[PDB]
């Protein structure tokens, strides 16, 4: 859960 | 060279007051440790690497070998596993004893899939030979000898899956995609045996004890 | 085998082969180097995953779960390409043991990482077998917390049979390259574990640094 | 060691 969600939904 | 019948033979030859689950398990591991060596000895070729190699591979590979063997033997147990001794362990106790999470992991990635596919006994024996022939073992006189033998199983077993099950396309890979989880799972089970040995409050036995003192 | 399989591999190589470049003692900072680097990978790995037929599909906590613990395996796999047998090193500048040992890593986590790189280098795989193999490595049903376990073991299988076919066609005289390769995933479970024990080692140092790293390596 | 060895013999 987090900096990943930003790399992902993008 | 590596014939699948001589493996299943081994698979077969080794064919078989209160219950704490960790006391019961440890007793069961020990019992089996003894017969491990006896299963080892009937693996075409194992007999024949140098002692110090035979001893590194049983040391490195014993826990993953007992597990596979018990998951496999546990096929028609329900939410559980069946100790070599006849005693059972089920989630309720596994969870009690603090081993909850890999116990279920063992259930979901091994006992189960070993059900869904009906992995037969040759297939097990071969999965275990491939396991026993472990070329990454620190200390081996000749890692490539070990690996050549391994690869003898791979060709025996593929070939075999094309015999008994010609309609299942990838069954040989299904067979081996079990070994990476077998490995993570077996690493975690050991950290638990380590922590059970250190608390001292769980009764370890002679053979398993030697396995657990590097 | 199938032209379908073959076009999927081609799209994968391309997929990798383009992801594969968006491009980047007081000397602790040596370490915080290694740190800068592992981020670049983590970036590339999510970049790769997204492009995989099926990956955006799954619940994004799945595609989190898969990204989170495939990461070193994949990063180890690439460290394994990108490895020079004469140098005993890894790449215009390059990375010794003493280098690895120069940042704080200074145990044998290092020796495993390097022993693996010489084994995978010897296989002498190519751009297809590598990506194929990374994509299997990512769709591991068995990662910690994962809703659609059948979906994952299922998109796995596509890559698995593609590679079995690919190998059969191209290593006509060495068909054990397949279970040989497939099996590195197993060795990849041990390396990864040795990497946590590495992460564990210096988190009593303290270091942690990078938000992203602590995010995957659940610190 | 000790036990494994002698069973391996
Ligand atoms: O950074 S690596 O050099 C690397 C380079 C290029 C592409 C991916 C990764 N690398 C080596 C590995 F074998 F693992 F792939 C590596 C990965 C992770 C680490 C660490 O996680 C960190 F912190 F350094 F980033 C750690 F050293 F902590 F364990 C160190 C080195
Ligand atoms: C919950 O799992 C623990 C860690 C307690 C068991 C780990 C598995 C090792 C291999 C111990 C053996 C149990 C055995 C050998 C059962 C059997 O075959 O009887």
């Amino acid at each position: 859960h987090k900096i990943l969600h930003r790399l992902l939904q993008d | 060279e590596m014939p699948v019948d001589r493996i299943l033979e081994a698979e077969l030859a080794v064919e078989q007051s209160p219950n704490d689950p960790v006391t019961n398990i440890c007793q069961a591991a020990d019992k089996q440790l003894f017969t491990l060596v006896e299963w080892a000895k009937r693996i075409p070729h194992f007999s024949s690497l140098p002692l110090d190699d035979q001893v590194i591979l049983l040391r490195a590979g014993w826990n993953e070998l007992l597990i596979a063997s018990f998951s496999h033997r546990s096929i028609d147990v329900r939410d559980g596993i069946l100790l070599a001794t006849g005693l059972h362990v089920h989630r309720n106790s596994a969870h009690s004893a603090g081993v909850g999470a890999i116990f279920d992991r063992v259930l979901t990635e091994l006992v189960s899939k070993m059900r869904d596919m009906r992995m037969d006994k040759t297939e097990l024996g071969c999965l275990r030979a491939i396991i026993l022939f472990n070329p990454d073992a620190k200390g081996l006189s000749n890692p490539s000898e070990v690996e050549v033998l391994r690869e003898k199983v791979y060709a025996s077993l593929e070939t075999y899956c094309k015999q008994k099950y010609p309609e299942q396309q990838g069954r040989f890979a299904k067979l081996l995609l079990r070994l990476p989880a077998l490995r993570s799972i077996g690493l975690k089970c050991l950290e638990h045996l380590f922590f059970f040995k250190l608390i001292g409050d769980t009764p370890i036995d002679t053979f398993l004890m030697e396995m657990l003192e590097a | 085998m199938s032209p379908e399989q073959l076009g999927m591999i081609e799209k994968l190589v391309a997929a990798q082969q383009q992801c594969n470049r968006r491009s980047f003692e007081a000397r602790q900072q040596r370490f915080a180097h290694f740190t800068e680097l592992a981020i670049v990978s983590v970036q590339e790995i999510v970049d790769f995953a997204k492009q995989l037929p099926g990956f955006l599909q799954l619940s994004r906590e799945d595609q989190i779960a898969l990204l989170k613990t495939s990461a070193i395996e994949v990063m180890l796999l690439e460290t394994s390409r990108r490895y020079n047998p004469g140098s005993e090193s890894i790449t215009d500048f390059s990375y010794n043991r003493e280098d690895f040992a120069k940042a704080g890593l200074q145990v044998e986590f290092i020796n495993p990482i390097f022993e693996f790189s010489r084994a995978m280098n010897e296989l002498q795989l190519n751009d297809a077998e590598f990506a194929l193999l990374i994509a299997i490595s990512i769709f591991s049903a068995d990662r910690p917390n994962v809703q659609d376990q059948l979906q994952v073991e299922r998109l796995q299988h596509t890559y698995v049979e593609a590679l079995h076919a690919y190998v059969s066609i191209h290593h006509p005289h060495d068909r054990l390259m397949f279970p040989r390769m497939l099996m590195k995933l197993v060795s990849l479970r041990t390396l990864s574990s040795v990497h946590s024990e590495q992460v564990f080692a210096l988190r009593l140092q303290d270091k942690k640094l990078p938000p992203l790293l602590s995010e995957i390596w659940d610190v």
